This record gives C-alpha cells, structure tokens and sequence, in this order.
C-alpha cells in the first residue's frame, strides 16, 4: 500500500 | 504539502505517517487520523499487493483489519498481513 515510507 | 487529509482536511506534508485510499477515492489520510497503528503502517507501506480503504470509502484492508492483522504478524500468529485481508 502507498504510504510516505514508499 | 498540496493534499488535504480526507478526514481533518488538514494539509499532508511529506514528513507526516500518512497512507493513500488506493482502494476508492485516491485521497491521502493521516496514519494519526485513520486510528491506525504504527506497526500496521510499517507492514501495509511494504506489502505491495496490499491496498488500503479509508473509514469513508490485490488484497484490501481496512484500518482496522491492518491493525488486526499486523499485532498477528508481531506475534507469530500470521506469516504475513496477506492472511486478513
Ligand atoms: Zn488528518
Ligand atoms: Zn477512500
């Protein structure tokens, strides 16, 4: 899933 | 940052714990505005077949589904977050 950690 | 949080409507800037509705509406939530744990964002954020769904809204998981599914994952219970969805 997308997170800003991505 | 340009994007509103989908829950407090506050800017998300790059710096913040924040998570796409990958699922639906293709907005950005605060992790601190969705309820979900910080071991759930670790473990989604890696998962590339899984996608997140916001509250107001390929493997789907709910916020409270990630936090289910990564206090598994810390204890042994679950291989991976994939077993919840
Ligand atoms: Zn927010
Ligand atoms: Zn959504």
């Amino acid at each position: 899933a997308r997170t800003k950690q991505t | 940052g340009v994007y509103p949080c989908g829950a407090c409507r506050s800017e998300v800037n790059d710096d913040q714990d924040a998570i796409l509705c990958e699922a639906s509406c293709q907005k950005w939530f605060h992790r601190e505005c969705t309820g979900m744990t910080e071991s759930a964002y670790g473990l989604l954020t890696t998962e590339a077949s899984a996608v997140w769904a916001c509250d107001l809204c390929v493997y789907v998981f709910t916020t409270h589904l990630a936090n289910t599914a990564a206090e598994a994952v810390l204890q042994g219970r679950a291989d991976s977050i994939l077993a919840y969805h």
